[PDB]
C-alpha cells in the first residue's frame, strides 16, 4: 500500500531520534528510499530489498531465494510487504544499531538539507 | 504581424483529462489541420517569441504517445508557440537512459531549426490546465509539479522530474543531461543538481495551475530502479564537468518525420 508521509511519520513515532536520526530525516529518507510503498520489491545486484525501509535478504530477513542468508532480523522477507510496520520497524532499528544509518544510501545526498518539507503537522 | 500577446486569449483553464476513449492518430491529424510534416506547428497569427522543441524520451510507450498528441498538440497551439515534437526512440533492449535521450533529442531538433527552449517531457503526462505554458522561463522550469499519483503534490521541494523546460542557454550552462544513468530514478536529481551548482533556482507554476495526470502503467523490463542512483547523485559536482552535452555519442538509425511528430531511433550503447 502506498502510504502517506504522514501515515508513516505516525506508524514510526518510536523510531523519532533512535541513533540520533530524526522524524523528519526518516520521512525523508523512507520517500526515496521506497516511495512509502510497503510493498515495494527491488532488486540490488544479486540480492532483494523490501517494503517501506528496503530491507536487504542479503544479511538482514530470510527469503526464498537465499534461505542461507544471515538473518540477522530473524524474519521472512515477506513480512516486509505488508502494512503492518511493527516488525519493519524492529528490523530497520537493529540495521541502525549495526551498520548505521549509510545503510540507507538515499539519505546523505537527499535529506542532508531541506528537512522542513518533510514535517507532519496532522496530530 | 505583431508578437504574441504575454498571455495567450485562446486558454480555456482546466481540462477533463482521461485515458479511456481509443485515440484515432488520423483523427488527431483531422483535428490538427495547422500542424505540419514532422509535428511542427507556427502561429499564423502573432508572432511567438517561444522557439520550443518537445524531447519526449521513447521506447515501447506507442500507445501512451497517442493520448500525449491527442491532448497536447490541441493545448501547444493554444498556447501560441513556434514548436516541434520529437520522440527520441532508443533502439535495442538493453537498459533504458532517459536523460540520455534526452541529450540526443537537444542536438537532433537543434538541426531543424533555431529553438531556444526544451521541453523534455515523459511519455506519460498530460497537463490538466493550460495555463501551465510549456515553455521556458528566466530560470529551469519544472511544469509537472502537481502529478494526480502524487495526490496532487510535488512529492519534495528539489524533485524536477516528468515535465520540465531550460532555455537553450540554461541547458548549455549544465553541459546538458547526464549519460550515465542506466535504468530508473536519479537522473532528475543529478539534474537539478547541476542547475543549483550553475546559481540558478527551480521556477514553477503553483499547484493549481500545474495538476497533471500519468497514465497508470507498470514499470518497463529493462528500466528497473538503477541501484548506482543515490552514489551518483552524490557526486555531480564532480563528474557534470565531464559527463554530459560535451561527451555524448551515439548513433541515428532512422529519423522519421509524421505528419504529428519526429520519431528518431537510436542506438545510444550500453552501461560501461
Ligand atoms: O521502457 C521505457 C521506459 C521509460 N520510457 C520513457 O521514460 C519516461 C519515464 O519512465 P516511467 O514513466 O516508467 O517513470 P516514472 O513514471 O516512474 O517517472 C518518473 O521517474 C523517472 C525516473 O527515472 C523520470 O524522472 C520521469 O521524468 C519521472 O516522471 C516514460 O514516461 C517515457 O517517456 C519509455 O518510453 N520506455
Ligand atoms: O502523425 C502520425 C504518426 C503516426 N501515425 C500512424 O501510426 C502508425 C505507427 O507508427 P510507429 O512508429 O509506432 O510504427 P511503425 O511505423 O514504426 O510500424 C503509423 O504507421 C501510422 O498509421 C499517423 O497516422 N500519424
Ligand atoms: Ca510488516
Ligand atoms: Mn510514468
Amino acid at each position: 500500500t502506498e502510504l502517506t508521509k504522514c501515515k508513516v511519520s505516525h506508524a514510526i513515532k518510536d523510531i523519532d531520534g533512535y541513533q540520533g536520526i530524526s522524524l523528519l530525516e526518516w520521512a525523508c529518507v523512507l520517500f526515496h528510499t521506497s516511495g512509502y510503498d510497503t510493498q515495494a520489491v527491488v532488486n540490488d545486484n544479486g540480492s532483494t530489498e523490501y517494503g517501506l525501509f528496503q530491507i536487504s535478504d542479503r544479511f538482514w530477513c530470510k527469503s526464498s531465494e537465499f534461505p542461507e542468508s544471515e538473518n540477522i532480523c530473524g524474519i521472512s522477507c515477506d513480512k516486509l510487504l505488508d502494512d503492518e510496520l511493527d516488525d519493519d520497524i524492529a528490523c530497520a532499528k537493529k540495521i541502525l544499531a549495526i551498520k548505521g544509518i549509510d545503510y540507507w544510501k538515499a539519505y546523505k545526498p537527499m535529506c542532508s538539507e531541506k528537512l522542513e518539507q518533510w514535517r507532519c503537522e496532522k496530530p | 504581424l505583431t508578437a504574441c500577446p504575454e498571455e495567450s486569449p485562446l486558454l480555456v483553464g482546466p481540462m477533463l483529462i482521461e485515458f479511456n476513449i481509443p485515440v484515432d492518430l488520423k483523427l488527431v491529424e483531422q483535428q490538427n489541420p495547422k500542424v505540419k510534416l514532422g509535428g511542427r506547428y507556427t502561429p499564423m497569427d502573432c508572432i511567438s517569441p517561444h522557439k520550443v522543441a518537445i524531447i519526449i524520451p521513447f521506447r515501447n510507450r506507442q500507445e501512451h504517445l497517442k493520448y500525449w498528441l491527442y491532448y497536447l498538440h490541441p493545448i501547444l497551439q493554444r498556447q501560441q508557440l513556434d514548436y516541434g515534437i520529437y520522440v527520441i526512440n532508443q533502439a535495442g533492449e538493453s537498459m533504458f537512459n532517459k536523460a540520455k535521450l534526452l541529450n540526443v533529442g537537444f542536438k537532433e531538433a537543434l538541426k531543424d531549426y533555431d529553438y531556444n527552449c526544451f521541453v523534455f517531457s515523459d511519455v506519460d503526462l498530460i497537463p490538466m490546465n493550460d495555463h501551465n505554458t510549456y515553455r521556458c522561463f528566466s530560470q529551469p522550469r519544472h511544469i509537472s509539479v502537481a502529478m494526480d499519483k502524487f495526490g496532487f503534490s510535488l512529492p519534495y521541494v528539489q524533485y524536477f522530474g516528468g515535465v520540465s523546460a531550460l532555455s537553450k542557454q540554461q541547458f548549455l550552462s549544465i553541459n546538458g543531461f547526464p549519460n550515465n544513468y542506466w535504468g530508473w530514478g536519479g537522473e532528475d536529481d543529478d539534474i537539478y543538481n547541476r542547475l543549483a551548482f550553475r546559481g540558478m533556482s527551480v521556477s514553477r507554476p503553483n499547484a493549481v495551475i500545474g495538476k497533471t495526470r500519468m497514465i497508470r502503467h507498470s514499470r518497463d523490463k529493462k528500466n528497473e530502479p538503477n541501484p548506482q542512483r543515490f552514489d551518483r547523485i552524490a557526486h555531480t559536482k564532480e563528474t557534470m564537468l565531464s559527463d554530459g552535452l560535451n561527451s555524448l555519442t551515439y548513433m541515428v538509425l532512422e529519423v522519421q518525420r509524421y505528419p504529428l511528430y519526429t520519431k528518431i531511433t537510436v542506438d545510444i550503447g550500453t552501461p560501461s
